[PDB]
């Protein structure tokens, strides 16, 4: 009836590793890396909690060398690919001259790294777009969230665009204010 | 257990100074670089987590320390740029993981680094055999050895009982003193007592030695005068037991 | 700053010894530990709990009902106690451990035999004519000094010899003098020669 | 039309195309009219329907026409008649599901039957069939079973049920518990010691059942002996045995009877019997010892064999000297005067040799 | 304040665009079954996708989940102390960190902004914490159970949640249609119509 998960993964050779507390599905901080600071996904937790920083990395550091180990364990057995799955879709119901924002679903993949495109008509534009790191799925495959924001024009097309390996070449998703 | 070498060590006034931390058996996920200055207390100089950006607590000299730490083992503390002002103990600790891994430290390495090899000097050693005073009055008797002369305070004072050492009745004072409670750059000097039976030093069979271990340097510092080559060594004075006048 | 306690403290040997560490307020989930330092070496372990007490050899530990305060015991002193203790915090909101400002703990060694005096030793490399030693005397008493300045003076300390089980406070006084003679140092106990 | 066949438990996936390869409108429908699964844009709508979160499907393959409908961890309930309509298609498909169970799951023992059960939906006309593990093959029905398990039969089975044309995979392993044994024959001297143990099927367990022998002789019928233990964990530990021929456990199998000498009245059969915390105890093997007397008093030389001693077999004696001087078949063995030297007294049969032992003659004084 | 966090230690071992990958994870669990009475923590450990040891609260040591992990198993359990922390989990870290969110993640909660339109009614609730939610048609005061739909929970990463409920049916001139909705954000059981 509840759940509090504090995930972490190391990643070989591209070297990244991401710490987080998935509360419920939804995260509640992941502490970035290159900052080496906490960051929250969602601000309001703001002043309450306040989790460590470098405390994250330690972690982390250790993943990596579990990771050395338990690949010697396998004699060296890859990973093996897994595609995402996509839909897009509208956070409220679309109506006309609203504000709103588009929101891509990615999911059921691994490993977790992936390329995202915002565009328009093939307009590769990006205005204050947004992108939640990867949460992590019952399977252990990986989630994640690209937002949008913007107005529903009759005439614009807006797509969504996710390369992965798993996928032999690019996916693109798209929607259209019907 | 992790080792820290070297354990003494001296160099110019600047100068790459290499430290090294090995964690002989676990691997170290994490390394924690600790410096403390004369009776202040243990500060908390840098982490390095395993192939990773050092993280340096707030308060440092940034760039002037630098940490290798290379695989789970072998890591680089090395200080270029030498200072007199810097000259204190370092000591590292190594973990077996993260948060609540228990902290395992090690012997920790005392360096003193002047402005040239000219203070640098070996220890005078010699004995004092006791007073029949002493022994008339407490029927024991007590020895004093006296090392001075030297630079840097690094030196370690042990005892040879019948060429075997002894821990008992052995009181050496605790830290080396100055003999210029003024000047920048000073000579030490330390004073050690072993103390026995009165009769057991009566007897002249015995074998009574003292000893003093200074670590100086080696053969790759560059020597110009002419004097003595002050290197690490072993100086000692004696004397055997001596008979009733 | 993390946990506070008293600079310096002092005991007598064989005696009980309470350590007082008061911390702040710490977090929920944080361990205390307790870590000390032989007067020159790396620090070395003691002893550590989240909540309610424990002990173990070389020490016990009190913490207090609402975790503010803690308390090290040292049951049985000995000469080997005397260092810096260290209390600190370290657990799942610190990663880092953050060494205190520290308790300095002195334990007093007990002379069995109050009989003070001062020995002129005789020189074996006949080197220096210096020696004038000060031994066995009540641990009352404090050395010296300075403050001649050509004058060598040092700290009281304790010497035991373990087959007689004897321990003694033996100071030492040398110099390279004309003048420089035994009594002439800056305060003592009465009994001489 | 089509069908497709899935054992209960596992995850079947009946496909559903339109010729026009778009992501497109469509639903799934259970046999009387009820929607299951079905799509509204990108959304995907779960029905109605008893499935519920039972059911999915995969929206990474709704691009192109491919409109697949997946069951996890079926029951025998979801069989059923399935439609699926997409751009005006009715394309049908119907599932039957079966499973298999053992009556019992704890591993049975030598001679004891195996009834295995098959479970059908309603509206099913299903067979069976077994490949055992020595490749023997039973025939079944409704439901199979096969009696008085061998040995050489314990290990993983496959099971086949036939419906409509397509198979349907069963894998159940067994590997009976047992003994090696089931004739153990030691034939000795009169002051000779006598002892044996017994084989199994070697697992770990713990708190395993118990077990005793029940003696048989010659001499004095109405055999009894009860020669009882308690076998747990690999603990022996004497269970109270009899006090006739004063023997020792060996505690901690393997099973080692002891005896201190064997002599001529604890000739006899007897059968061993052993059972379990798994009930079904029957497992047994059974225990053979036969003696034989060489003492010769005075001028008789009398010999003679006790114990079952299958009587086909030749009891002679010989010496290496002339051959034979008296051999038939039967327990004794009889000649007067005692020519001096050290006979060979024979026991065995045109098989190799068993139980040899002789003694002296001296002649007179 | 003070959020709190776990920890895990190496193996036996040390080590050292189509480049073949791999993947290490390490996923330290909690289970509150109604707030801070029965607790279950979990701290599992993963290659790939993979579970190989694992430590259940209810276990009291760690386990091993394939004999691909056998050795991590024996090797933690050997160690005095950790197994005397990860056996205060419950107490130390979930109890802990949950007290901190009991505020914010737990006793979270915000309305459910209703909409409704036909494409065939639709019902779109938006926005709303938890997503523990009941929505149920109504044609005149009459439920209608049949002929419904649910795209059932959505989620968007932000906290928010979502659900499109559809309803199925043919109206006539003058009926009145409902779509209702109860979450506990609500004292009242919010309503919506169409006509």
């Amino acid at each position: 009836e509840h759940v509090i998960i504090q995930a972490e993964f190391y990643l070989n050779p591209d070297q990244s590793g991401e710490f987080m507390f998935d509360f419920d599905g939804d995260e509640i901080f992941h502490v970035d890396m290159a900052k080496k600071e906490t960051v929250w996904r969602l601000e309001e937790f703001g002043r309450f909690a306040s989790f460590e920083a470098q405390g994250a990395l330690a972690n982390i550091a250790v993943d990596k060398a579990n990771l050395e180990i338990m690949t010697k364990r396998s004699n060296y057995t890859p990973i093996t690919n897994v595609p995402p799955e996509v839909t897009v879709l509208t956070n409220s119901p679309v109506e006309l001259r609203e504000p709103n924002v588009l929101i891509c679903f990615i999911d059921k993949f691994t490993p977790p790294v992936v390329n995202v495109t915002w565009l328009r008509n093939g307009k590769p534009v990006t205005t204050g777009v947004s992108e939640t790191v990867f949460l992590p799925r019952e399977d252990h495959l990986f989630r994640k969230f690209h937002y949008l924001p913007f107005l529903p024009s009759t005439e614009d097309v807006y797509d969504c665009r996710v390369e992965h390996w798993g996928l032999d070449e690019p996916l693109l998703k798209h929607w259209e204010f019907d | 257990v992790v080792s820290q070498h070297p354990s003494w060590v001296i160099a110019k006034s600047g100068t790459s100074v290499k430290i090294e931390c090995r964690s002989l058996d676990f691997q170290a996920t994490t390394m924690f670089w600790y410096r403390q200055f004369p009776k202040q207390s243990l500060m908390l100089m840098a982490t390095s987590n395993e192939g990773s950006k050092a993280t340096y607590e707030q308060g440092v000299e940034k760039d002037k320390f630098l940490i290798n730490h290379a695989s789970l083992t072998l890591s680089t503390l090395t200080v270029t740029s030498a200072h007199p002002e810097d000259s204190s103990f370092y000591i590292c600790s190594a973990r077996g993981g993260s948060y609540n891994s228990p902290l395992h430290f090690g012997n920790g390495t005392r360096l003193t680094v002047t402005e040239d090899l000219k203070n640098v000097f070996p220890p005078e050693v010699a004995v004092f055999e006791p007073s029949e005073a002493e022994i008339s009055h407490t029927q024991k008797a007590t020895l004093v050895c006296l090392a001075t002369g030297f630079y840097p305070d690094h030196v370690e004072l042990s005892w040879w009982v019948n060429g075997k050492e002894v821990h008992s009745g052995v009181s050496t004072d605790p830290q080396p003193l100055k003999e210029q409670p003024a000047l920048n750059d000073s000579r030490y000097s330390l004073s050690s007592r072993l103390r026995v039976s009165a009769t057991f030093w009566q007897n002249p069979r015995n074998h009574f030695r003292c000893q003093v271990q200074f670590y100086g340097l080696s053969e790759n510092d560059e020597w110009t005068q002419d004097r003595a080559k002050p290197v690490t060594q072993i100086v000692s004075a004696e004397a055997w037991g001596r008979a009733d006048c | 700053a993390k946990t506070t306690q008293p600079n310096s403290m002092e005991s007598n040997e064989e005696e009980p010894v309470h350590l007082p560490c008061n911390h702040s307020t710490i977090s929920g989930t944080d361990y205390i530990h307790w870590y000390r330092q032989l007067p020159s070496q790396g620090p070395e372990y003691v002893i550590h709990g989240l909540t309610s007490n424990v002990n173990n050899r070389m020490a016990s530990l009190a913490i207090a009902e609402d975790r503010k305060s803690s308390t090290l015991i040292l049951h049985r002193a000995t000469l080997r106690d005397a260092a810096v203790y260290y209390c600190t915090v370290y657990g799942g909101a610190t990663n880092k451990l953050i060494f205190g400002t520290g308790t300095l703990l002195a334990v007093q060694p007990n002379i069995q035999n109050p009989d003070p005096a001062v020995y002129q030793l005789r020189d074996s490399k006949s080197s220096d004519k210096s020696v004038c030693l000060f031994t066995d005397f009540d641990s009352q008493t404090n050395v010296s000094q300075s403050k001649d300045s050509d004058v060598y003076i040092t700290d009281k300390t304790v010497l035991d010899m373990r087959s007689m089980d004897f321990k003694s406070n033996s100071a030492v006084a040398w110099s390279n003098k004309s003048d420089f003679a035994c009594a002439n140092n800056s305060i003592i106990p009465e009994d001489t020669f | 039309k089509k069908v497709v066949l899935g054992k209960k438990g596992d995850t079947v996936e009946l496909t559903c195309t339109a010729s026009q390869k778009k992501s497109i409108q469509f639903h799934w429908k259970n046999s009387n009219q009820i929607k299951i699964l079905g799509n509204y844009g990108s959304f995907l709508w779960k029905g109605p329907s008893k499935l519920n979160d039972r059911a999915d499907s995969r929206r990474s393959l709704w691009d192109q026409g491919n409109f697949p409908l997946i069951i996890k961890n079926l029951k025998i309930e979801d069989s059923d008649t399935y439609i699926c309509e997409v751009e005006d298609q009715k394309e049908e498909v119907q599932l039957l599901v079966f499973g298999l169970t053992a009556n019992s799951d704890t591993h049975l023992l030598q001679g004891q039957s195996l009834t295995l059960t098959l479970e059908s939906p309603p509206g099913s006309s299903p067979s069976v069939q077994c490949r055992s593990p020595r490749g023997k093959n039973i025939q079944g029905g409704k439901t199979l079973s096969v009696s008085q398990l061998e040995l050489q039969d314990s290990g993983t089975w496959t099971c086949t049920v036939l419906q409509n044309q397509k198979k349907v995979e069963f894998k159940i392993d067994i590997v009976v518990l047992a003994f090696q044994k089931a004739s153990s024959i030691v034939y000795k001297k009169e002051g000779e010691q006598v002892e044996f143990s017994f084989p199994l099927a070697f697992t770990v367990e713990k708190l395993t059942g118990s077990g005793e022998l029940w003696w048989q002789a010659e001499r004095a019928s109405s055999s009894k002996s009860w020669i009882t233990f308690d076998l747990k964990n690999k603990e022996v530990s004497v269970k109270r045995v009899t006090q006739d021929p004063k023997l020792q456990m060996g505690k901690k199998l393997p099973l080692h009877l002891t005896l201190p000498q064997a002599l001529p009245q604890y000739a006899g059969s007897g059968n061993l019997t052993l059972a379990l915390e798994a009930k079904t105890g029957k497992l047994h093997q059974e225990v053979n010892l036969v003696v034989m007397r060489a003492t010769q008093l005075q001028k008789n030389l009398t010999c003679e064999v006790w114990g079952p001693t299958s009587p086909k077999l030749m009891l002679s004696l010989k010496l290496e000297n002339k051959e034979a001087k008296v051999s038939k078949r039967e327990k004794a063995v009889w000649v007067l005067n005692p020519e001096a030297g050290m006979w060979q007294c024979l026991l065995s049969d045109s098989g190799q040799v068993l139980l040899e032992s002789n003694i002296k003659v001296l002649p007179a004084a | 304040f003070s959020w709190g966090a776990e920890g895990q230690r190496p193996g036996f071992g040390s080590g050292g665009d189509t480049r073949p990958r791999f993947l290490e994870q390490v996923k330290h669990e909690c289970h509150f079954f109604n707030g801070t009475e029965r607790v279950r923590f979990l701290d599992r450990y993963f290659y790939h996708q993979e579970e190989y040891v694992r430590f259940d609260s209810d276990v009291g040591e760690y386990r091993a989940v394939t004999e691909l992990g056998r050795p991590d198993a024996e090797y933690w359990n050997s160690q005095k102390d950790l197994l005397e922390q990860k056996r205060a989990a419950v107490d130390t870290y979930c109890r802990h960190n949950y007290g901190v969110g009991e505020s914010f993640t737990v006793q979270r909660r915000v309305y459910p902004e209703v909409t409704v339109y036909p494409a065939l009614l639709v019902c779109s609730v938006n926005g709303f914490y938890p997503g523990s939610i009941e929505v149920r048609w109504f044609r005149n005061g009459q439920e209608e159970k049949t002929g419904v739909v649910s795209t059932g929970l959505i989620q968007n990463g932000d906290w928010t949640f979502q659900t499109l409920v559809m309803l199925e049916t043919v109206p006539r001139s003058g009926e009145v249609y409902t779509c209702q909705v109860e979450h506990p954000s609500l004292t009242s059981p919010l309503t919506v119509e169409w006509r």
